[PDB]
C-alpha cells in the first residue's frame, strides 16, 4: 500500500529520542527551544527592500531560513513522510530515478525522492520539508528572494515580506510552509519537523494563488 | 523465559575468533534479544540489541545473529579490551530475563602456584585472635584447590578466600586463603599446613610451619 | 543526548528502607517507561518491575511485592525506587534502565536500551570502623620472597593499599575483600620480592580507609 513509499531509514545514533515522535507523540521537551529561537530575527530587524525582485547557513525553524530549490534526493538519507505545500500540504513518496512509485519503504539504494519544484500556479509546490536519517529538519524550495536593500541586515525573503517589499507576496517569494514570518502551515507532522512551534495558535485561513483558492489551517505565533 | 548461555567459560587467545551461544526455553523475537560486555566492578555496557544490530559505538569486530530459541554473538577478532564476562538479556515481554553470563578469558600455558605460608603476627595475637595466611601467586589455569591442616587435621568452615582478576600482564591468577583462630585454639596445635592442588603441579604441594619456631 | 543519572551509594541497616533515584536527562522525547534492575557482588542481573510514566502504572515482581515501590515525579523527570524492609541479599547494585527507539527499516521500528550508572546499596548491621593492620612477615637467597600486610575487621568498603607511597606496584597483589561472619570486612596485599633484598630495602604498606579518617603506615619486616 501507500504507506510503504516512505522512506523509513531511521537511525538514532545521536540519542536523542526523536523516533518516539513517529508513534506515541506528546513527550517533547522544550527546554531548549528559547536559545534555538533566539537565532530567529523579527521581519523589523531587516533592512527595507526596493527594485526588481531577483532570485537567491542553517536553522530551518527560523522562519527566515533562505532554502535552496528542491531537487531530487536519495531515500536513504530520509526518515518519515516528506511534505511539500502548494501551500497546501501533500505527501511525497518514494520513487525511482525514473519516476516510478516503489514500494519497499526506501531500502533500495535507487529509491528517491524527487522534489523538484516549481511555482505554482505553473509548477507543484513551493518548498518541501522532512527529517533525514539522525532527526534533523530538513527544508528546500523556492528560490527565495533578492529583494534589494542596503546594509547586514539584508533580507532573502523566503515567504510574504510584504511589508519588506510591497511585491514580495508568498505567491512570488514562498518557499515552503512559512506563508508569513508568523504562520506556518500546519500538517500531522508539523510537530516532528518543527517541534519548537508547539504551543502556535491554529488559525483557518484563505490563500489565493492563481486564482485557486486553498483553504488550509496555519500555525501562528 | 530462561536464557541459559554456553560456555560457562572460554580461554581464548588475542586475535582469535569467539563465538557465545544463548538459547532461550521459549521463543523470544529477534526484536528483543540484547547483548552486554561487563567488566569487574562497572556497568553492563550494551553491544548488540534486536539480535543483531550493533548499539552505535561498539566495534564492528561485534556482531549478533540467530532467531527464535537460539542465539550467537561473535567478535571475530579478539582484542585485549575483550576478555569480559557478557550477557544475553530478553526484553519481548516486560518481564525481564537474562542469561548468567559468559566469561571470556585469557588462554596461556599451564603455570603452577608459588606457595608461601604466613603465621599470624605477635601483635595480632595479643588481640586474642590468629589469621593464618596462605598465598598461592601467579598460576594459571584459575582452578585451583587450598586445604589447611592443623597437626594433619584436615580444617573445614574456618577459611575464606579470594581471588585476584586474571593478570593484565602475564594472564595469570593469585589466591589468597585465611585460616582463622581464636588465640587459645590456635595455641592447642602445633603444625599448621596449606596443602596445595594445581594442574600445573604433578603432586600436591604443601607449606607449614610449626607454632613458636 | 541521553543520560540517565542515578543518586549515590547507600549503606542502610537491616529493616530499614532506601529511596534510589534516577533522573532523565538529555532527551529531546521523554521515554515512557523505566525499569529496575539489581545485580548482587558477583551475581547475575535480575529484573525487578516497570513504572510507566504516562499512567504511572507499575508492574513487579512477586519476590518484593509489599516491599518495592515506584513513582515518578514529571517535574523533574526522576524515577524512584524504593525498597522497603532491607535485608542483608538486598545489598546489589540497582540499575534504572529505559527502552528508547534506536532505528527503523522495512516499516518497523526497533527498541534499544538506556543504563544508568548503577547505585550500589549495601545493607548491614555494622557501623563504620576503621582496620587493623598486621605485617605478613618474610620468611631464601637467590630466590623470590613474598611479604604483605592483611587489613583486617573494617566497615564498610573499600581500603586503598599502596606500598612504600607508589613507588612499589609491580609484582603488588590486593585481594577482593572477603565479608566475615562478624560482618567486618578483611582483606590483604601482597609483593614478591627479591629475597637479597630482605634487611635492606624498606617495604612499607600504606593502607586507607576513607570512612573512618584511618590512615596507616605499615613496616613489613623480616621476623626475628
Ligand atoms: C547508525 O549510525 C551509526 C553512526 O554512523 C552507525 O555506526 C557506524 O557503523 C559503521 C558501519 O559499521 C562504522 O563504520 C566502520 O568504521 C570502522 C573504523 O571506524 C573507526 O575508525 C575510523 C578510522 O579508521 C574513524 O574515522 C571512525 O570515526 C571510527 O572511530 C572501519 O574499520 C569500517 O570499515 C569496515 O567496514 C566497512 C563497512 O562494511 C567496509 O567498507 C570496510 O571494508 C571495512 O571492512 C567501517 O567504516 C562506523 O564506525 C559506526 N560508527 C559508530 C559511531 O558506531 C550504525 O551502524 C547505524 N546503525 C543502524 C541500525 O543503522
Ligand atoms: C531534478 O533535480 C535534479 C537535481 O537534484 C536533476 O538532476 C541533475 O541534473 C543535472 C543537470 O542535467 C546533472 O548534471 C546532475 O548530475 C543531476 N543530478 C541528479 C541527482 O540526478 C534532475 O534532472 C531534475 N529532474 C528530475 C526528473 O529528476
Ligand atoms: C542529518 O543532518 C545533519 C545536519 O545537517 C547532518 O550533520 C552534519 O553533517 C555534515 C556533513 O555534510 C557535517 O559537516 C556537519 O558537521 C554535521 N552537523 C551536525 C549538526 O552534526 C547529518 O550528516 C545528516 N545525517 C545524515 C545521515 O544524512
Ligand atoms: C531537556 O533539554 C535540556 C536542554 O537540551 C536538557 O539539558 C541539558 O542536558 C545535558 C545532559 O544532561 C547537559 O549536558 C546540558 O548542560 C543541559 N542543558 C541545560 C539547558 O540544562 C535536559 O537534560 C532535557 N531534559 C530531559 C528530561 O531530558
Ligand atoms: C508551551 O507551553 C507550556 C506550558 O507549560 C510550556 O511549559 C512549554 O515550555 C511551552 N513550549 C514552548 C516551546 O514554548
Ligand atoms: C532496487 O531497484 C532496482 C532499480 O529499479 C530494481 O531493478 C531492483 O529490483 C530493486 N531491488 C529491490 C530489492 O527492490
Amino acid at each position: 500500500w501507500h504507506i510503504n513509499r516512505t522512506a523509513l531509514n531511521c537511525n538514532d545514533s545521536l540519542h536523542t529520542g526523536f523516533l518516539a515522535a513517529l508513534f506515541y507523540t506528546h513527550k517533547f521537551n522544550a527546554s531548549g527551544c528559547p536559545e534555538r529561537m533566539a537565532h530567529c530575527r523579527p521581519i523589523d530587524e531587516f533592512a527595507q527592500g526596493w527594485g526588481p525582485i531577483t532570485y537567491a547557513d542553517q536553522r530551518p525553524y527560523c522562519w527566515h531560513y533562505a532554502p535552496r530549490q528542491c531537487g531530487t534526493i536519495p531515500a536513504s538519507q530520509v526518515c518519515g513522510p516528506v511534505y511539500c505545500f502548494t501551500p497546501s500540504p501533500v505527501v511525497v513518496g518514494t520513487t525511482d530515478r525514473f519516476g516510478a512509485p516503489t514500494y519497499t519503504w526506501g531500502e533500495n539504494e535507487t529509491d528517491v525522492l524527487i522534489l523538484n519544484n516549481t511555482r505554482p500556479p505553473q509548477g507543484n509546490w513551493f518548498g518541501c520539508t522532512w527529517m533525514n536519517s539522525t532527526g534533523f529538519t530538513k527544508t528546500c524550495g523556492g528560490p527565495p528572494c533578492n529583494i534589494g536593500g542596503v546594509g547586514n541586515n539584508t533580507l532573502t525573503c523566503p515567504t510574504d515580506c510584504f511589508r519588506k517589499h510591497p511585491e514580495a507576496t508568498y505567491t512570488k517569494c514562498g518557499s515552503g510552509p512559512w506563508l508569513t514570518p508568523r504562520c506556518l502551515v500546519d500538517y500531522p507532522y508539523r510537530l516532528w519537523h518543527y517541534p519548537c512551534t508547539v504551543n502556535f495558535t491554529i488559525f483557518k485561513v484563505r490563500m489565493y494563488v492563481g486564482g485557486v483558492e486553498h483553504r488550509l489551517n496555519a500555525a501562528c505565533n | 523465559i530462561v536464557l541459559t548461555q554456553s560456555p560457562g567459560t572460554l580461554s581464548l587467545s588475542p586475535g582469535e575468533r569467539a563465538t557465545l551461544s544463548c538459547r532461550a526455553s521459549q521463543s523470544v523475537s529477534s526484536s528483543y534479544l540484547a547483548w552486554y560486555q561487563q567488566k569487574p566492578g562497572q556497568a553492563p555496557r550494551l553491544l548488540v540489541y534486536g539480535a543483531s544490530t550493533r548499539a552505535t559505538g561498539i566495534p564492528d569486530r561485534f556482531s549478533g545473529s540467530g532467531s527464535g530459541t537460539d542465539f550467537t554473538l561473535t567478535i571475530s577478532r579478539l582484542e585485549p579490551e575483550d576478555f569480559a564476562v557478557y550477557y544475553c538479556h530478553q526484553y519481548s515481554s516486560s518481564f525481564w530475563t537474562f542469561g548468567q553470563g559468559t566469561k571470556v578469558e585469557i588462554k596461556r600455558t599451564v603455570a603452577a602456584p608459588s606457595v608461601f605460608i604466613f603465621p599470624p603476627s605477635d601483635e595480632q595475637l595479643k588481640s586474642g585472635t590468629a589469621s593464618v595466611v596462605c598465598l598461592l601467586n601467579n598460576f594459571y589455569p584459575r582452578e585451583a584447590k587450598v586445604q589447611w591442616k592443623v597437626d594433619n587435621a584436615l580444617q573445614s568452615g574456618n577459611s575464606q578466600e579470594s581471588v585476584t582478576e586474571q593478570d593484565s600482564k602475564d594472564s595469570t591468577y593469585s589466591l589468597s586463603s585465611t585460616l582463622t583462630l581464636s588465640k587459645a585454639d590456635y595455641e592447642k596445635h602445633k603444625v599448621y599446613a596449606c596443602e596445595v592442588t594445581h594442574q600445573g603441579l604433578s603432586s600436591p604441594v604443601t607449606k607449614s610451619f610449626n607454632r613458636g619456631e | 543526548q541521553v543520560q540517565l543519572v542515578q543518586s549515590g551509594a547507600e549503606i542502610q541497616k537491616p529493616g530499614a528502607s532506601v529511596k534510589v533515584s534516577c533522573r532523565a536527562s538529555g532527551y529531546t522525547y521523554i521515554s515512557t517507561s523505566f525499569h529496575w534492575v539489581r545485580q548482587a557482588p558477583g551475581q547475575g542481573l535480575e529484573w525487578m518491575g516497570v513504572i510507566k510514566t504516562d499512567d504511572g502504572s507499575t508492574s513487579d515482581t512477586q519476590k518484593f511485592q509489599g516491599r518495592l515501590r515506584m513513582t515518578w515525579d514529571t517535574s523533574t523527570s526522576t524515577v524512584y525506587m524504593e525498597l522497603s524492609s532491607l535485608r542483608s541479599d538486598d545489598t546489589a547494585v540497582y540499575y534504572c534502565v529505559s527502552p528508547r527507539l534506536g532505528h527503523c527499516r522495512r516499516g518497523r521500528c526497533y527498541e534499544t536500551l538506556d543504563w544508568g550508572q548503577g547505585s550500589l546499596v549495601t545493607v548491614s548491621s555494622a557501623s563504620t570502623k576503621g582496620p587493623s593492620v598486621f605485617p605478613l612477615a618474610p620468611s631464601t637467597s637467590g630466590g623470590t620472597a613474598a611479604l604483605g600486610c592483611l587489613v583486617k575487621d573494617y566497615f564498610p568498603e573499600p581500603v586503598t593499599v599502596s606500598w612504600n607511597s607508589g613507588a612499589l606496584t609491580s609484582g603488588v597483589h590486593t585481594f577482593p575483600a572477603v565479608l566475615q561472619s562478624s560482618g567486618l570486612y578483611s582483606l590483604s596485599s601482597v609483593v614478591t620480592v627479591p629475597s637479597s633484598s630482605l634487611g635492606t630495602q624498606t617495604y612499607i604498606c600504606n593502607v586507607n580507609h576513607k570512612p573512618s579518617n584511618t590512615k596507616v603506615d605499615k613496616r613489613v619486616e623480616p621476623k626475628s
